[PDB]
């Protein structure tokens, strides 16, 4: 259930082909920290969540985000 | 950073009543359709919202909804009926009446009709600050135009004879306009059993917003009235210009909450009222009440504190909300009604409104006793009188 | 009869006036609702009763309102409130 | 309302009055109350011509109170003859008086010279 | 039901959400009268009412003492005509204007007509701006003023403002100017365009209903007959007590204005190119009212051939929309020589500060559904598509 | 208003029958122009009837309406329209009322055609 | 401080996307967008304060006038659905 | 102290202390209506700085049922 690859694909106008899982937003996906603010908002937004900064923070990654989606 | 004062300056403007704006917000930020927009819905509610105030005006007085036209404040109002009569008219009638006491809209609209070539009679009031009704049925002329009495003074709170004017002008066939700002809501009015063929409704002096008022113009025996504000025709030609919807809205409401409010606003009015004199009076000698307390709206209370000095004393009372009559010129009501020249100085207004709480009273009632006392003791006039000196002693001089 | 609904009513009416931000639209509130309340309490049509009632309703969303508007805009109290 | 202006007003210095029968005592009470502003000052006169008391009562508003306070507060231990030259100008540049409140300054002075001109008429002979 | 998008600006425009945040404390606490001299009650609202005094005249680029708060821009023009014509009465009265001037003005002028004045009513181009030279030509030894908007609210014309200013200068003039639809969308500096009177409202510039503002210069001192009798507010020009809290409003409003205005005039202008563009490409005999060169993108009149200006209204019943059918057609179209049958076929969209794309492509496409069915149902589409010439037959 | 985008009877018959009525009253510099077409039974009654106008929408709507009731009638029933009965029929204020006379205009009219063309 | 910064640009976000009103939404958070990315290279510490501090001005009135939309909140545009 | 409701109670009903007995009931000793009541409870929830639910401030019925309650 990684709709997520939908999430990013659309977040940063990338294809889908280009989420590896081991990609990082900013090195790999080419996206500012604005990017990733409006990023991790739209998460919040799909999956109905609340990240605090403490944790969201960490999501540097689509296997971050992933996995944390899949806990908490 | 710092305690505000108490308000007690009704008459110069009232809150906001939170059911008015309450009433207003929606039109404020959902409903910014504009009025004369007749192809869509933004203007259909709009619309519906304004002729719905409209109809909340016309219940409180007592008129068809058609005789209430939107203006922006009492000032135009009193010059739509003034100027509108005077001007149209003009060919045939050049003569209008009215009092001295009125409020400076109406006079400065008679002072600028004077300077066109009108002739103006500006009835005096008696020493109660009413008018005499023989000098009114002898001032009115075969070109008399327009007979302009207000309901309710805002300087001393005194209520003119409307009805028996309204018999008068209709008896002798002449139009009645009411400058009633100072009436609608506190005090019942209705325009067919006083006869009144024009009135100035101000929204900001019955809770409502400020920016915004209404004129009526009797319908029913047409009145016929020259518009001064050109444009496209809005409000049945009498005042052209966009209708400031969240405004009239407003007025509406502030009109509908007063119709039921009147009875309870104007018995705790009352009490309050009579609190404050009787209590002021009881402690303080040489205190005067301009304007006959037998027709007195107790809302406006006009207070001559002898041998103190208005600023001086509104400065003791740095914390409550206060005026003294007014520019730098004494007030010209105060003269009318034939008051002394040494006491024009020492007068006070206070107003007591729809929120006013009886801890205010007091607490105004205290500052006053205290500081007219101390005031007292720094005053050469109570010592002179007090000493038995009179005042006419013409050691005067500058 | 209507006993509950008009107790708990008269609750939330008074609760709700006591959070005016403003000493004077406070003070009118609550003594307002108290003489409305004590001056209808001896009506027995039942439908006058719903119209009160509505109205009172009503004019609870108006207070819910007016109240937190005026909490987002305050401002300092009056000398008299020490 | 000046700062000064304030503490002068509801804050006075010299508030009362002295004996009018006094030949040592001069009374000046300039003014008129239909123009609003009425100041009664009256001062003692030591035998080298010092003035060693002061009292004042004015109607009117706190900046003519001001302007009687801050006049008594300066006549006090000046000669005659120093304080004849007390100048209007002089209370409103200390008491920042705009222009509207000007009058003020000058009934202050006039009552000054009006005091000091019922002293020296009351010490000549007969 | 959902309500339907707004696209009407120049009828009016929401409330700026700075705007009515700035408005509220003094519509619940600072509701102390601007002309309460003796206590906080009023020097506060005065304090306000000077600080909006101060935020139009920095955003025309005007001394404060030069704005005068009326109830709004219908009151300021009368207020600049009848009264700059009333004042020099004596020696001048003749005034000049043009015919595609807002219905305030153009009555007000007919009112002076009333009392004894002459004015000139300039036609305009074929493209709605007026010729200078014309203007010029106008101009008389009694001449007293001129009267030219910046801004047409129908066609979204600019005139040449500040060529208007050096002319009427050189020829001792008043020039005063309707920027109703001006303000706080296009640049205005009154000393670089020479101009002595000008008309502001609020509620056009996202600020409140039942608020405006006159500019009367006072370098060149312009001496103006107040129309408004009263205690002398405003410095006499316009008694009555100052609604504070519309003021405040219109002050914010202007200054808000004065710092969005470049970005909104950047995306408003790509906004109109898409509509105008994308429209055009799929509806043929479609034809634009305003010279394209000089034009304020947020203010677009299109003349739909062959379908009637209240129908497609209707048929819109999902876009809140403008026309000028017929009880009387537009006079702005026909003073720009406009056909005959093409007058009741034109609307106005208008695009502004909040318009969304998504609004501009919903439009478009209603638009071109509606009127390709309504050119199904109308009988001139089937004369012209079926050979016979629109010039010829005979009507009635 | 219900005849509007919800339309009885529009479009255009062949002006080449000799038994077809083509009835085009209006014009455009007034605002409404509308084109009424009618086809007459052997036994003189409206077989169908069609329209096209360029207006308002209650111009539009009484086209509608009035092609609906020229339906089955005889040609005198139909002499006998009067705009009025299209007036109270939908409802129209005053100012939109003009749009029934021109509909009237357009029945006769059409009539003109047949009476003319047969 | 960068941190700062990005947290307020946060919160900016996710207040707007509160608005009742269809336009105030769109229009908010496209401006705080396109704000935002606009002043991304500005290298004055003096500018940067300036800015922050008038953001956290106008996050202020965004939360109030969001409030206020939801208490008089209205039916939603045909454009939503 | 804390049998401090004797004041709010004496004060709110105005009665003199000497009623004010812990087995005195509001409505038919003190002589109080349900309006009364409501505005008692609610001067406790002032008073105390507390919030007594519906469910057992309906219950409060006599002086010694709001000492229990608040204790
Ligand atoms: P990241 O990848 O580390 O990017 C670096 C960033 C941009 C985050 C930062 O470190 C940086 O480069 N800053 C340079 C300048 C700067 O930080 N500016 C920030 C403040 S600019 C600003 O936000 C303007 C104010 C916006 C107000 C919005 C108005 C909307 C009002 C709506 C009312 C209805
Ligand atoms: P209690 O003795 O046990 O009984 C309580 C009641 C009143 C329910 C009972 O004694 C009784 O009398 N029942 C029959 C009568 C009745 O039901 N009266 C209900 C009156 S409802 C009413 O008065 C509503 C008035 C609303 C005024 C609100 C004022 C708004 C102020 C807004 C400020 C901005
Ligand atoms: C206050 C007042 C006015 C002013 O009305 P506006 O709406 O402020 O123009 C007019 N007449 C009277 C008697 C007033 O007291
Ligand atoms: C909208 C408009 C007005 C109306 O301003 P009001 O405040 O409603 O009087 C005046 N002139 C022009 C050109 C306008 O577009």
């Amino acid at each position: 259930e990684e709709r997520v690859k939908k999430i990013i694909g659309e977040q940063l106008g990338v294809k889908q082909e280009e989420v590896t899982n081991n990609a990082s937003f900013v090195e790999d996906l080419g996206a500012d920290s604005l990017d990733t603010v409006e990023l991790v908002m739209a998460l919040e937004e799909e999956f109905d969540t609340e990240i605090p900064d403490e944790e969201a923070e960490k999501i540097t990654t689509v296997q971050a985000a992933i996995d944390y989606i899949n806990g908490h | 950073s710092s305690l505000r004062p108490l308000y007690m300056d009704v008459q110069a403007t009232t809150p906001l009543d939170p059911r008015v704006l309450d009433a207003m917000l929606p039109y404020l930020i959902n409903y910014y359709g504009n009025p004369h927009s007749r192809t869509h819905a933004y203007g259909w509610e709009s619309e519906a919202a304004m002729e719905r105030a409209r109809q909340q005006v016309a219940s409180l007085i007592g008129a068809d909804p058609r005789e209430i036209i939107f203006t922006s404040g009492a000032t135009e109002s009193n010059n739509i009926a003034i100027k509108g009569v005077a001007r149209f008219y003009r060919s045939r009638k050049k003569h209008l009446i009215t009092t001295q006491t009125e409020h400076k809209c109406v006079l400065d609209s008679c002072r600028s009709l004077e300077a066109e070539g009108f002739q103006v009679t500006y009835l005096p009031v008696q020493k109660s600050g009413i008018i005499d009704l023989k000098e009114l049925e002898a001032a009115i002329q075969p070109d008399t135009s327009l007979v302009s009495v207000m309901t309710v003074n805002n300087e001393i709170g005194v209520k003119q004879p409307i009805a028996e004017i309204g018999r008068i002008c209709s008896s002798r066939k002449v139009y009645f306009h009411t400058d009633a700002a100072q009436a609608v809501g506190k005090i019942p009015l209705d325009v067919n059993d006083m006869k009144i063929d024009l009135m100035s409704i101000s929204g900001h002096k019955i809770y409502g917003p400020k920016g915004v008022g209404a004129i009526y113009i009797r319908r029913r025996p047409r009145v016929r009235v020259e518009a001064l504000q050109s444009g496209g025709g809005q409000e049945r030609g009498m005042r052209s210009g966009t209708v400031p919807t969240p405004l009239v809205v407003g007025l509406g409401a502030a009109c509908e909450v007063a119709q039921q409010e009147m009875e309870y606003d104007h018995k705790r009015i009352s009490k309050l009222s009579e609190r404050l004199i009787q209590n002021i009076m009881k402690s303080l000698p040489d205190v005067v009440m301009n304007g006959d307390p037998k027709h007195h709206y107790p809302g406006c209370i006009n207070l001559s504190f002898a041998y103190v000095e208005g600023e001086s004393l509104l400065m003791a009372l740095k914390d409550v909300a206060l005026s003294s009559g007014s520019s730098l010129e004494p007030s010209y009501v105060l003269r009318a009604i034939g008051t002394d020249e040494d006491l024009a100085h020492s007068s006070i207004r206070f107003g007591i409104g729809r929120f006013t709480t009886e801890e205010e009273v007091d607490y105004t009632v205290e500052k006053c006793i205290q500081h007219v006392k101390r005031l007292r003791e720094m005053s050469p006039l109570w010592e002179m009188v007090q000493d038995g000196i009179d005042l006419k002693s013409i050691k005067w001089t500058q | 009869s209507s006993r509950a609904q008009v107790l708990a009513l008269y609750r939330a009416m008074l609760r709700e006036s006591k959070r005016f931000s403003a000493y004077n639209y406070r003070t009118y509130a609550v003594r307002r609702i108290r003489d409305a309340f004590r001056e209808n309490k001896n009506v027995k049509d039942p439908v006058e009763i719903q119209t009160l009632v509505n109205k009172a309703k009503r004019d609870l969303g108006v207070i819910r309102r007016q109240v937190h508007i005026g909490q987002l805009y305050s401002t300092d109290k009056l000398i008299i409130e020490n | 309302l000046s700062t000064q202006v304030v503490d002068h007003y509801e804050n006075p210095r010299n508030v009362g009055s002295l004996d009018k029968t006094s030949k040592n005592v001069g009374t000046g009470l300039v003014g008129a109350p239909a123009c609003g502003d009425v100041m009664k000052l009256q001062i003692q006169v030591d035998e080298k011509g010092k003035i060693v008391d002061a009292r004042f009562k004015t109607f009117g508003c706190g900046s003519a109170i001001a302007s009687s306070s801050l006049a008594t507060e300066w006549v006090k231990g000046k000669t005659v003859e120093e304080a004849l030259t007390i100048k209007n100008t002089d209370i409103a540049k200390e008491l920042c008086l705009p222009p509207v409140k000007l009058h003020c300054s000058i009934l202050a002075e006039d009552a000054i010279k009006a005091a000091l001109a019922d002293y020296k008429l009351k010490q000549e002979p007969k």
